């Protein structure tokens, strides 16, 4: 009977990409033929926060956009202020294999991960004045990959592990474990509801996923090698991955389809983070290669190039403003761009 | 005949030559070593002897001056004490500084283990300063004794004047016989036997423990070895042997003018012993691959 | 039931209700011209009121 | 409001001095990766006083080890996370040429890739060679004919190990940055913990060398 769920299966995703190719009309690039070039987005390393001591794997913004934390291999986890480049906090990590970190939107918690397989999540506020562990989050078979807070009291990571898991902080356990993918998930972004998030896997596919239901809504392909970050677009309505295959890639959730697809010949590493801007006209790329890349969102162009760094950038973000971009790198330094 | 005269301009463009190459070596030294490396201990010490250098070789054009003149100084009383000071306090720190880096080699090489465990870069910045304050203490007879004398034809030579010190129409023997003996055997023993003695023990016992252990692959490690203590004594050595000759000769030589040599021989050997001011960036920091991919990438 | 569970999830994603990619480039088009002013970035804001001079 | 703003800049000068102090502290530490089998054997002997860490000391220099043995995802998206320990220590079980894919062949290939690695082109490998009487005791009765075809000396424990430490180092495909040090495990105390210190030792002799511009 396996063969017959096989063949089955074989001619439903020869009915999906049928039904694919006969919603798809017209081409991004064709609908964005008039529209004029952003133009040379030339930044300038406004700010370089200096002060760990081995390679920087991530970084997030404050939702105040002035407060950012990154996480660093020598155990740290330091919180600075970006406005004055003063080190606000610094977290010494009962692991320092950390691979993630996140900031909760109250900026009340700070949250940390990596190939101990647990989720630790810090309290800011201690009105005893010292940094504490509020709670650690067990149960993930494969290493921290990823991590969003969604409220104070809830938080979604993505693990090596093929799954991702959906926690209640207070009492500490999986409240909804997602699973479908064949490849560690690499990568999550949460929509601007908080209601949907995308995962990217080593599968090189991603997925869209219900955080109410529990089930994964829609499945989109293309890239040919492990997708190594995602993120959504402002509207939430699509997402960007960028992939080991050295390009992004630009899918529409309502299309259920591809859309755009950022690369060049002159780039043969792969992207570590993606990025959008305020309006999602820009996506921002990290790279292997040491530079981060401003490509036109619409018109697939390059528009930017950021380039201050010695070593791989690993991490990349923009403020809920989007003032500025902030760079970490492997060459144990973040910088902050305008 | 003509020999004499190659002689004379042979030192003037020689010191040229290591001024030049000294301040762009120097420079880029201190530039990649300061502002585009990670700090560490070697790292500490080969931009101190590049600053070392860097401060010896700025000095050089008023040297070139003065020599080519005849020992005379056109300029005034204060840039008399300033370019001395600054020559002798970096000409000790050079030698001093390589002394120190043999010294960290040999430690790293022989005890590994408390390399590992005590020299940190915090450590290194606290002790790199004994070698300049020993330079500078060297330097105080620069600060008190020397000055800037006039004899009746207007010629202005910046020498170590003694009349203020003396009391008696004899003041001369013996307050500057000794005076310059002393500075003689000083320079000798401190300037070049305890830094060479260092250097030379220090790189033997690195060259015999990693032959030994046979971690000689190729003949790169043993020809930089050979290359640094070479250099040090064939820049250093004959200039140091004329300057002892003269000054267990010094009175035998200005009463009577018998070696005649080992006056005229102060120049050009002493061009060469600064001529290692140039050649130490090539010796120290030039032979990393590191160092020398990190400058290659910033320019 | 992993085959059926993947039978199922096919079926809820053949069974979804997709539109035109000329509809969500023209949704796409509209975001971006509607946020535009607002994007310190793709135009950059005078320094005096830059928080990061 | 600059009172405030100068208690900011002194709060985090003195995080940055904690941090120096931190960095100077963990610097002083000896990184191992244990990768490989008698993994657990080895781990027994260095020990004195996802992933786990395990801490000694021997002769007053300070040991990481860390095993990663219980991450079944795939290692190429972490593997870079250990560029730059000081070693790598790999564990072969001699016995396994009779166990099958045969296990020692496996083995091969995992030990091939970690040394060929992109991320591992300079680091030194410690290969112990554990279950070494197991494998005298199997050698009598099982010709290694049975795991290597080609295997033409006598059925002799010398012989049939020489052979197989040559073949593990065959691998290495850079003889030129980097060492090998093979080690037949044995039960005898502080043995496999002194050749670990020997090895590490001329790591960090060869490390200053090329730190300081002699290698
Ligand atoms: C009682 C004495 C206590 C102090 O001891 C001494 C002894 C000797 C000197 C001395 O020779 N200084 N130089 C001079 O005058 C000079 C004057 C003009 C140009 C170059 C000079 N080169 C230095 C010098 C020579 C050799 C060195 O070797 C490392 C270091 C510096 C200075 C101080």
């Amino acid at each position: 009977e396996l063969d017959q769920l096989r063949q089955e299966a074989e001619q439903l995703k020869n009915q999906i990409r049928d039904a694919r190719k006969a919603c798809a009309d017209a081409t991004l690039s064709q609908i964005t033929n008039n529209i004029d070039p952003v133009g040379r987005i030339q930044m300038r390393t406004r700010r370089t926060l200096r002060g760990h001591l081995a390679k920087i794997y991530a970084m997030h913004w404050g939702t105040d956009s002035r407060l950012l934390v990154s996480a660093s291999q020598d155990g740290k986890l330091i919180i600075w202020d970006s406005y004055t480049t003063n080190k606000v906090h610094a977290i010494p990590l009962r692991s320092s294999w950390v691979m993630t970190c996140a900031y909760a939107p109250s900026g009340n918690y700070v949250a940390c991960g990596g190939l101990d397989n647990i989720c630790s999540i810090y309290n800011l506020k201690t009105r005893e004045g010292n940094v504490r562990v509020s709670r650690e989050l067990a149960g993930h078979t494969g290493y921290l990959s990823c991590c969003r807070f969604l409220d104070d009291n809830q938080i979604v990571t993505s693990s090596g592990d093929t799954t991702c898991a959906l926690w209640d902080i207070e009492t500490g356990q999986q409240t909804t474990t997602f699973t479908g993918h064949t490849g560690d998930v690499m990568s999550l972004s949460l929509a601007p509801d908080t209601r949907l998030f995308v995962s990217g896997a080593c599968d090189a596919s991603a997925k869209l996923w219900d955080v109410r239901e529990g089930m994964c809504r829609q499945t989109f392909t293309g890239h040919e090698s492990d997708i190594n970050a995602i993120c959504f677009f402002p509207n939430g309505n699509a997402f960007a991955t960028g992939s080991d295959d050295a390009t992004c890639r630009l899918f529409d959730l309502r299309a259920d389809q591809e859309l755009m697809t950022y690369s060049h010949d002159n780039i043969i590493c792969g992207i570590t983070s993606v990025s959008f801007s305020k309006s999602g006209r820009l996506l921002l790329a990290g790279y292997d290669d040491f530079n981060c890349n401003v490509w036109d969102a619409l018109k697939a162009d390059r528009a930017g190039v950021l380039a201050g760094h010695d070593n791989r950038v690993s991490c990349l973000g923009v403020t809920d403003d989007g003032m500025a971009v902030a760079t970490g790198s492997w060459d144990s330094f973040l910088k902050i761009w305008n | 005949s003509a020999g004499y005269t190659v002689l004379r301009i042979l030192p003037l463009v020689v010191l040229g030559v290591t001024f030049v190459l000294g301040v762009l070596g120097n420079g880029l030294v201190i530039w990649v070593a300061g502002f585009r490396m990670t700090r560490t201990v070697t790292t500490i010490c080969y931009l101190n002897l590049a600053l070392a250098d860097f401060s010896f070789t700025a000095t050089l054009p008023f040297l070139i001056v003065s020599m080519a003149m005849g020992e005379k100084w056109p300029f005034g009383w204060f840039l008399c004490k300033l370019i001395h000071i600054v020559v002798d306090i970096n000409l000790f720190g050079s030698v001093f500084l390589i002394g120190f880096i043999a010294l960290d080699r040999c430690i790293c090489v022989l005890h590994p283990v408390w390399a590992q465990n005590h020299r940190t870069v915090s450590l290194a910045m606290k002790v790199i300063v004994g070698p300049w304050i020993l330079a500078l203490v060297l330097t105080l007879p620069v600060f008190l004794f020397l000055t800037t004398v006039t004899i009746p034809n207007g010629d202005t030579y910046c020498t170590f004047n003694f009349a203020s010190w003396g009391g008696t129409p004899e003041e001369r023997l013996k307050v500057a016989i000794t005076m310059l003996t002393a500075r003689g055997i000083i320079r000798f023993v401190i300037g070049f036997l305890l830094p060479m003695s260092i250097v030379a023990i220090c790189y033997g016992l690195i060259a015999a423990k990693i032959h030994k252990k046979g971690m000689i692959k190729s003949s790169r490690p043993l020809r930089v070895l050979t290359a640094v203590v070479a250099s040090f004594f064939i820049c250093w050595f004959p200039f140091q042997l004329v300057a002892l000759l003269g000054t267990v000769w010094l009175k035998e030589m200005l009463f009577y003018g018998k070696y005649k040599i080992i006056d005229i021989l102060v120049n050009p050997t002493s061009s060469l012993a600064f001529f290692n001011s140039c050649l130490n960036p090539m010796l120290y920091v030039f032979v990393g691959q590191d160092f020398r991919e990190r400058l290659i990438h910033s320019l | 039931a992993q085959a059926r569970k993947l039978v199922e999830q096919l079926k809820m994603e053949a069974n979804i209700d997709r539109i035109k990619v000329s509809k969500a480039a023209a949704d796409l088009m509209a975001y971006c011209e509607a946020h535009a002013k607002e994007d310190p970035l793709l135009t950059p804001v005078p320094a005096s009121e830059n928080p990061f001079r | 409001v600059s009172a405030e703003d100068k208690a900011a800049a002194e709060r985090s000068k003195m995080i940055d001095k904690n941090l120096r102090e931190d960095g100077e502290k963990a610097a002083r530490e000896v990184k191992l990766l244990l990768l490989g089998s008698g993994k657990n054997t080895i781990v027994k002997q260095m020990k004195i006083i996802g992933i786990v860490e395990t801490h000694f000391t021997f002769k007053d220099l300070h040991f990481k080890m860390f095993d990663v043995g219980a991450q079944r995802s795939e290692r190429k998206k972490w593997i870079h996370c250990f560029e730059g320990v000081t070693a790598i220590i790999f564990c072969v079980a001699l016995s396994a040429y009779d166990l099958v894919m045969n296990r020692m062949h496996a083995s091969m290939k995992l030990f091939d890739s970690i040394c060929n690695n992109k991320w591992f082109t300079d680091t030194s490998i410690i290969l112990f060679l554990n279950k070494k009487d197991l494998f005298e005791e199997k050698i009598t009765h099982s010709p290694l004919t049975i795991c290597f075809p080609e295997y033409t000396g006598a059925n002799k424990y010398d012989e049939a190990a020489s052979y197989i430490q040559s073949k593990f180092e065959d691998l290495n495909k850079r003889k030129d940055t980097k060492e090998i040090y093979t080690h037949f495990t044995c039960s005898t105390d502080t043995k496999n913990v002194q050749f670990v210190f020997d090895a590490v030792t001329d790591v960090i002799i060869k490390n200053n060398l090329k730190d300081c511009g002699l290698f």
